[PDB]
């Protein structure tokens, strides 16, 4: 019977923690800071998605020309065959063309 | 200091004397307040007087000095909820209890 | 005398624009010192809580980043080769012991690896959305405009006692022009409060004027907002980015 | 709280350091050196007389010039060579 | 080499502006162009309409699905219900019935089945805006 | 076609498309006819007339070529002496 | 406005009471239930429901539409042809009287972009602007343009009110540094020279006829006759007006910006000139 007898521990939240009294500080640091900065230089990531979005295999082609060079052996290796899978399934499969 | 607004009874009056005071001819319910010096003392004396200021979200709607005759004569009333029921004359079988 | 703050951007012939009190933090009990008024075009704009919602939905969600990855039927190891015969045993086919139907298989269409979920609406809307917030905290009766964030001490409890005593709110989003010129006792009475938060004028946003309740500007941030927002209407499309030279910009 | 600092740019060139391994090659040429001259003036950048053609690169220039952009003189003569034919 | 002069004047000229300029005073009117600008002082009617960042009044048309032909005044600032009922009042004898309009009450536009744009940007040139 | 290439994971054109038609602006394909150039000492000069012809194309044809090209050849074109200029823009149409 | 005043009796707005415009968000669909999803919407097992229904184009073993067809050059050199955005003397009027191109001043094609008159890529191989006759009647402007093609009446139209034409050429290279000069002199480089036509159009921008930038300026009076003459209109002459040193500025061949010369260095941050004083340096820029 997967379902617990007893209920959980409550989830305490401070919304007013430091992250959340200053989340969305410097989204306007474009507009109303000269034009010095874009928005997308104030978020942090991955090197191959900081301010770009794409699909899978558009991720994936990015990630392997931006950061393939010093990808671990078998990561490297297990994303050139998600590039070579993902390549023959948005090409050649699918409902609408 | 407590929200409760009651208007006083000889409002015109006081009004036209603090309009004379800051300033005077006949018709003084058509001044223009577009002098910005001249409708900051008036609305200063009000509420330094009344006890009652003139909202941020009205203080442009007032143009001339019948606006702001018409906005010191609304009686703002503040009380709870648990003290606008119970004073609502309940019939004796509505029994209000406030868990708060 | 008073504080009277005229509009310095020319106002449109059809609008006349909309005052508000200016206040001080000196005094304990002394607002009313002054009475700014402001450009319509920003402080009176359409009230527009579609765009609210786009904009908030903006700050929320360009700058995250999900790291959520799971592993598909190729990337979990082994599972190579066929378990058993395809034909002569009387379990179903299968044809590795990784596909995603088997206890310890693959996801079929897991998450996938970091995904950026970036995308920028038009300046011209982030941009509007901020006149938008200004125009609705002034209309709710939450704008203050103060002439300076001077205290008159360095306390805390001081600053919620004003904020108590003049009925704002839980929470104040008090906002000076630049991070280098504010007062140091508004920073030693804000930095250590939970729900009166310190910005400069750039660090004005959307999600945080909805998040407090009361927000609280000066009278050069005033100016300063007016114009880097009607710059924003009667402007050229851009030739090239705004951070290059041109011929009136900075 | 307060916030923290407003994120800049610096003020001023990024010279990259030539013997480490991690700049990348576009950062230490001399196209990188004349932009950053354009970028951040004569204080700044370099030495002004960097920007215009060393007498090698002069000589390539005027290689390339008359080999594939010639004259008003024998554009106008190929052209009267060619309608005279043609007539 | 080097030799520094300021005859920077040249580059002065090619640099571009970011604000569109304020149009000219003109003679008489309207342009050759048929340029018209807003007259003064704004009428007293119940609505208003802004012009663009251009200075050109906001008629603009519209297709969709490849046969809606359609027309939107679109920075109507003010009460567009009057002007729904004064727009409706001017094109119906130039139909016979009444134009099936739309007004949208939050963008304050407005939104009439058919181009009409050229009669729309005349009239409101009459009306003053 | 391919929907998403390995290098840039963009569209790519088909190019026997355009080996073989013109894409007017509005939207129209134009083509040769089949066998314009072929067994012409057996053709009727009716017929040879009919085959040196620019025909323009169906709409379901239309639509497989918009398809197997992309935006590049979808783009106002202003060449200096085009013969094809006039027949961009769609003069007069009552839907 | 009466709609901020129904703000003041409403909650204040908080991130609990935010809202799409109804009509922004469709509802994903989903395959899950009894409508969206049993076959999900694929119908029957065959090929288009396994995921492998063939190629665009494909028509299943005859030969394809786009392949019975035979190969035919309308796109056979595209990318080598020469492209020119019209600017039409309706534009260019309508650009004068809104204050955005200053009739006062020579009319280049940086004055054009710069009041967005007329917005040109330089890739997509546009070799810049044609004029263009349309809004030849009502057309009352007296203008110096340089526009590097013009019709015959256009040319007509600028020089009956007063005006001068002539027809420059740029490089795709001068050409972009042309239409957006500010991100070249940030690049570093000295300005370069610009280069003359190719033979196709050398015929063309010395012909007096059209106004060449490489013509005789001793054919021109001729020309200018003849078409008053053709037109039906009086030719003035532009020697006797204020604007006449104004109206017959032009800069030579070899030069892409107005005041500047090849081979400058502008330095935009200190706002100076660098200007080169070697010798074969001033052979190679002054050829
Ligand atoms: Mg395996
Ligand atoms: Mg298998
Ligand atoms: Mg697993
Ligand atoms: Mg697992
Ligand atoms: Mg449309």
């Amino acid at each position: 019977i997967g379902i617990r007898l007893t209920l959980p521990p409550p989830k305490v939240v401070d919304r007013w923690n430091e992250k959340r009294a200053m989340f969305g500080v410097y989204d306007n640091i474009g507009i109303l800071g000269n034009f010095e900065k874009h928005p997308k230089e104030l978020i942090r990531g991955p090197i191959w998605l900081r301010g770009w979005k794409g699909n899978e295999l558009q991720r994936c082609i990015r990630k392997r020309k931006m950061v393939g060079s010093r990808m671990f052996a078998d990561d490297l290796h297990n994303l050139n065959k998600r590039i070579r899978y993902l390549y023959k399934h948005f090409n050649r499969h699918g409902k609408f063309r | 200091r407590s929200r409760a607004y009651t208007p006083p009874e000889d409002l015109q009056s006081r009004l036209e004397s603090y309009v004379k005071e800051v300033f005077l001819p006949s018709n003084w319910q058509d001044i223009s307040l577009e002098d910005s010096r001249l409708k900051f003392n008036l609305l200063a004396h009000l509420a330094d007087d009344l006890g009652h200021v003139v909202p941020n979200s009205r203080l442009h709607q007032m143009c001339r000095v019948r606006d702001v005759l018409d906005f010191y004569n609304v009686p703002i009333q503040d009380r709870s909820k648990f003290d606008e029921l119970s004073a609502s004359n309940l019939p004796p079988n509505l029994k209000i209890t406030w868990s708060y | 005398e008073p504080v009277l703050r005229k509009v310095e951007l020319p106002v449109p012939t059809h609008r006349r624009p909309v005052q508000a009190w200016v206040e001080s933090l000196r005094g304990f009990e002394q607002e009313r010192v002054g009475l700014a008024d402001l450009h319509p075009d920003v402080f009176a704009t359409a009230p527009r809580l579609d765009i609210l919602h786009q904009v908030a939905m903006w700050q929320k969600n360009f700058k995250r980043i999900s790291y959520a990855k799971t592993k598909t039927r190729a990337e979990v190891r082994g599972g190579g080769r066929k378990p058993w015969p395809q034909k002569g045993t009387g379990r179903a086919r299968h044809g590795s012991i990784r596909s995603p139907l088997w206890r310890g298989g693959g996801v079929a269409h897991g998450p996938r690896g970091p995904t950026s979920y970036y995308y920028m609406l038009p300046m011209k809307v982030r941009a509007l959305g901020l006149k938008v917030a200004l125009t609705v905290k002034l209309a709710q009766d939450d704008l203050h405009i103060m002439d300076s964030l001077e205290l008159p001490t360095g306390d805390p409890q001081y600053l919620t006692e004003l904020a108590h005593y003049r009925r704002w709110g839980d929470s104040v989003l008090l906002v000076d022009l630049t991070h280098e010129e504010m007062p140091q006792s508004i920073v030693e009475a804000t930095s250590r409060l939970k729900t009166f938060n310190l910005i400069p004028a750039v660090g004005l946003n959307v999600h945080s004027m909805l998040k407090h309740q009361t927000l609280v500007l000066t009278l050069p941030t005033v100016a300063f907002l007016e114009d880097k927002l009607l710059w924003q209407d009667s402007r050229y499309r851009p030739l090239y980015p705004f951070s290059l030279p041109y011929s009136d910009f900075p | 709280y307060r916030a923290r600092p407003p994120p800049r740019r610096r003020p001023g060139p990024r010279w990259p350091d030539p013997e480490d391994l991690l700049t990348p090659r576009w950062q230490l040429g001399p196209r990188y050196a004349a932009k950053q001259f354009a970028r951040y003036g004569a204080a700044s950048g370099v030495v002004p007389g960097s920007l215009w053609p060393s007498p090698e690169q002069l000589r390539e220039l005027e290689a390339e010039e008359r080999e594939w952009y010639p004259s008003l003189a024998t554009m106008q003569e190929s052209l009267r060579v060619k309608q005279l034919a043609e007539e | 080499f080097v030799e520094s002069v300021d005859e920077y004047q040249f580059v002065e000229r090619l640099l571009p502006a970011t604000r569109i300029p304020d149009p000219p005073k003109h003679e008489h009117y309207p342009t050759p162009s048929g340029w018209q600008p807003p007259r003064d002082p704004p009428p007293n009617l119940p609505y208003f309409v802004r012009r663009s960042r251009m200075h050109n009044i906001p008629v603009y048309k519209d297709i969709t699905h490849g046969n809606r032909q359609m027309t939107v005044i679109r920075k109507v600032e003010g009460d567009i219900w009057a002007l729904q009922k004064d727009v409706e009042d001017f094109l119906s004898p130039l139909l016979g019935k009444t134009p099936v309009t739309q007004v949208n009450e939050v963008t304050g536009t407005l939104r009439i089945k058919g181009y009409f744009d050229q009669e729309l940007k005349a009239w409101l040139l009459e009306k003053g805006f | 076609l391919t929907y998403f290439s390995a290098r840039k994971g963009k569209r790519k054109t088909v190019k026997a498309v355009i080996d073989r038609f013109l894409r007017l602006h509005c939207g129209l394909w134009v083509r040769r006819k089949a066998g314009y150039k072929k067994k012409l000492w057996k053709k009727t000069p009716a017929r040879k007339k009919r085959l040196r012809e620019f025909v323009f194309c169906n709409k379901t044809q239309s639509k497989l070529l918009d398809k197997m090209t992309t935006s590049f050849w979808k783009r106002r074109n202003w060449y200096v002496d085009d013969p094809y200029q006039k027949y961009h823009d769609r003069t007069n149409l009552k839907v | 406005a009466r709609a901020l005043d129904l703000l003041r009796g409403l909650p204040r707005v908080s991130l609990a009471n935010l809202k799409p415009n109804p009509g922004s968000k469709k509802p994903e669909r989903r395959p899950r239930g009894r409508r969206r999803g049993r076959k999900c919407g694929r119908g029957h097992k065959g090929e288009r429901q396994r995921g492998t229904r063939p190629r665009l184009g494909f028509e299943g073993g005859q030969t394809p539409f786009y392949i019975r067809i035979p190969k035919y050059g309308f796109n056979e050199g595209h990318s080598f042809r020469r492209q020119y955005k019209p600017l039409s003397l309706n534009r260019l009027q309508y650009l004068i009287d809104l204050g955005r191109v200053d009739p006062s001043q020579p009319i280049d094609l940086t004055q054009l972009v710069n009041g967005r008159g007329v917005t040109i890529q330089p890739l997509k191989r546009d070799y810049g602007v044609q004029l263009v006759e349309e809004g030849a009647d009502t057309f009352t402007a007296k203008v110096n343009i340089e526009v590097q093609l013009a019709s015959e009446l256009a040319i007509a139209a600028i020089e009956k009110n007063g005006g001068v034409v002539t027809t420059a050429f740029y490089d795709p290279r001068s050409l972009d540094i042309v239409c957006k000069p500010v991100p070249f002199f940030l690049r570093g480089q000295p300005i370069p020279k610009r280069m003359l036509p190719p033979e196709e159009l050398v015929p063309y921008y010395t012909d007096a006829k059209n106004r060449g930038y490489l013509a005789d300026p001793a054919k021109f009076p001729e020309a200018r006759l003849e078409l008053a003459r053709k037109y039906g209109y009086i030719l003035p002459d532009i020697t006797k007006d204020e604007l006449f040193k104004m109206l017959c500025t032009r800069k030579d061949p070899r030069q892409i910006f107005f005041g500047l010369a090849p081979g400058w260095v502008v330095n935009m941050a200190d706002k100076k000139i660098l200007k080169p004083t070697d010798e074969n340096l001033l052979k190679y820029y002054t050829s």
